[PDB]
């Protein structure tokens, strides 16, 4: 069973109603009314807030909401308040007797203006490369909400191999920042005319490259 | 009603090791339990189920073969059997209790066999969480690479500039810059563990374009473990 | 006296067993639930059935009274029932002065 559909980041203003999906297939979301939602806070375990797609655990408001149409399942938070801000995963029990996690949202109680980040994407150094190793580094910042969606390529090729990404985390500024980083052989860094880092936030896609010439 | 795993830590990739957890305050021989890992900065992974009395297990297919559910009732215990190890399976792994209960009908609550409860598919206690390394590095001090600021990384009349330190074990590395002389600016990344089984972070500044050509800027890194300090130098490359 | 009957039935729903290695139609494996606690609590549990659409079987076990008339006989039963643990839905046949107390046929 593959991984649950869930957007990587929903926000919202206090008072807001929020909405976030969770999709998966008429083998586990669309094929019972096993559907289940965890929230979760930096350094804890996860916690529901619905199961059985609407229903409420004693101790959680009536703020949260949970529904199902076909294979998508939808929770959904009215009134918003600084302490919802956090990652929620979707849950689903399968037609094997499993159960499977939706990939998580970010849920973001918006606090301060939107910002679009800045990226520096840096080549291999020469000291590294005469280390015989060549790292490309894509540096993220200023940015908010907390959440980007960060994708490879050499030339117009999609790279997933050799790639790590660290979670957004605050600046000293109180804005986020994050990095990228995708590993290679120094043959391999040869091997193109061009690398980038594609970074997405907002729907907004920003867009870095280098190239082993220069 | 409460869950307290252990046995967790650092390991060789392709040995093995058996995670435990104690369970108490709720009757252990009619529930069902999980174990749920999760990899630093990533999401939620379901790993395996086993019912009540032990008797049927379900494991994720990515986990099959390598982890292996099972329990102690007499013992109130449950564990996780974890053979030939991948650096991938680097997490922090829960114990956690499926929700449960009768079966309502005919004015009567039905029970599983031997009277263990149906499972209510959700999960409603979750212990603390123990944690997994696998790598086969041993104490290792982090090289140290300029991150070059040139006119690829200035824009708006300031520069970004830093250093990577690639290839550490264990955490934690610290940076600083000059000294401790420059601060603003400065925003120092959490670690990355690489398949290698080795950490790298990275530490980045933005200064003023003007002032590459005469200010020295100068990362410290420091890694206790193996009692590194290193002063690594960043300066501007011409094109 | 008269003799009355009364059949007590239980109601199970059998799929494929697993003797050895695997499956086999041959050998069924068959659960119902039983009365652990009167009008309370009931649990699975489980028969094999080997003879040499839905599979059901519905085991019975039947016994006599005399008595001078069927109330009589009803309460008999009925006491009968409740201090073995059968509950279930009631019929009495008076021609064949034959009481039946079935238990699950919602299954059916
Ligand atoms: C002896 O007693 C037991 C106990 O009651 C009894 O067991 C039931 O037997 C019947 C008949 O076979 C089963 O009915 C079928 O159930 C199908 C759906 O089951 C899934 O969905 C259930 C409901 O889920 C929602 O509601 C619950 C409760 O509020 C909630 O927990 C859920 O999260 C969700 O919100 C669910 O209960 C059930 O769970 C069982 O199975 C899971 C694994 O999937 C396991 O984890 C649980 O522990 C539990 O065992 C399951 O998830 C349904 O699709 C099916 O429908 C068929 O028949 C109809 C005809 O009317 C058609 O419309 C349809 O096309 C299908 O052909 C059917 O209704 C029932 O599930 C059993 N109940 C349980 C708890 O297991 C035995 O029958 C009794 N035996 C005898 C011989 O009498
Ligand atoms: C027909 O359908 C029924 C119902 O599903 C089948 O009955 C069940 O079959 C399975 C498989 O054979 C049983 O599961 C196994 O259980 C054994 C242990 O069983 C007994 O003996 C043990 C040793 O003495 C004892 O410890 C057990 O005690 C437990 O149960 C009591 C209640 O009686 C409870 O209080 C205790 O806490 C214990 O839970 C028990 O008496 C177990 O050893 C098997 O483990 C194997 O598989 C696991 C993984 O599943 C693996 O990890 C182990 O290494 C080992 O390989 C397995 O769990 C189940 O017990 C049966 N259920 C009932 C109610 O009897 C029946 O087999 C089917 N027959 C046919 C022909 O199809």
């Amino acid at each position: 069973q593959s991984a649950l559909t869930q957007p990587a980041s929903v926000s919202g203003s206090p008072g807001q109603s929020i909405t976030i999906s969770c999709q998966g297939t008429s083998n586990d979301v669309g094929g019972y009314e096993s559907v289940s939602w965890y929230q979760q806070h930096p350094g804890k375990a996860p916690k529901v807030v619905i199961y059985d797609v609407s229903k409420r655990p004693s101790g959680v408001s009536n703020r949260f909401s949970g529904s199902k149409s076909g294979n998508t399942a939808s929770l959904t938070i009215s009134g918003l308040q600084a302490e919802d801000e956090g990652d929620y995963y979707c849950k689903s029990l399968t037609s094997t007797r499993r159960r499977v996690f939706g990939t998580g949202t970010k849920l973001t109680v918006l606090g301060q203006p939107k910002a679009a980040p800045s990226v520096t994407l840096f080549p291999p150094s020469s000291e590294e490369l005469q280390a015989n190793k060549a790292t490309l580094v894509c540096l993220i910042s200023d940015f908010y909400p907390g959440a980007v969606t960060v994708a490879w390529k050499a030339d117009s090729s999609p790279v997933k191999a050799g790639v790590e990404t660290t979670t957004p985390s605050k600046q000293s500024n109180n804005k986020y920042a994050a990095s990228s980083y995708l590993s290679l052989t120094p043959e391999q860094w040869k091997s193109h005319k061009s690398y980038s880092c594609q970074v997405t936030h907002e729907g907004s896609t920003v867009e870095k490259t280098v190239a082993p010439t220069e | 009603q409460r869950l307290v795993e252990s046995g967790g830590g650092v390991v060789q990739p392709g040995s093995s090791l058996r995670l435990s957890c104690a369970a108490s305050g709720f009757d252990f021989s009619r529930q069902g339990m999980h174990w749920v890992r999760q990899a630093p900065g990533q999401g939620l992974e379901w790993v395996a189920f086993i019912k009540y009395d032990g008797s049927e297990k379900y494991h994720a297919d990515s986990v099959w073969g390598r982890l292996s559910i099972s329990r102690d009732n007499s013992k109130d215990t449950l564990y996780l059997q974890m053979n030939s190890l991948r650096v991938e399976d680097t997490a922090t792994y829960f114990c956690v209790r499926e929700a449960g209960g009768p079966d309502y009908r005919n004015g009567y609550n039905y029970y599983d066999f031997y009277d263990g409860y149906y499972n209510y598919h959700y999960m409603d206690v979750w212990g603390k969480g123990t944690t997994v390394t696998v790598s086969s590095a041993s104490t290792k001090g982090p090289s140290v690479f300029p991150l070059a600021p040139s006119s690829k990384s200035t824009s708006g009349g300031t520069a970004a500039l830093g250093c990577l330190v690639k290839d550490y074990f264990p955490e934690p590395v610290t940076v600083s810059w000059n000294s401790g002389a420059l601060t603003s600016g400065v925003h120092t990344f959490p670690a990355v563990l690489q398949s290698s089984g080795l950490y790298s972070l990275s530490s980045v500044v933005t200064v003023p374009s003007s002032s590459l050509g005469t200010q020295t800027y100068i990362c410290n890194v420091n890694h206790k473990p193996s009692n590194t300090k290193v002063d690594k130098k960043v300066e501007p490359k011409s094109c | 006296m008269t003799t009355f009957k009364l059949a007590a039935c239980v109601t199970l729903r059998c799929t494929n067993a697993t003797i050895n290695g695997s499956l086999t139609e041959e050998v069924k494996n068959c659960s119902f639930n039983i009365t652990t606690e009167l009008r309370d609590k009931k649990q699975k549990a489980y028969a094999l059935f080997y003879r040499p659409s839905e599979y059901i079987l519905i085991n019975c076990q039947t016994t006599t009274t005399e008595a001078v008339d069927a109330a009589t006989a009803a309460k008999v039963f009925k006491q009968y029932a409740n201090d073995n643990g059968i509950d279930g839905e009631w019929t009495y046949d008076d021609a064949t002065k034959t009481f039946t107390v079935t238990e699950g046929l919602e299954v059916l």
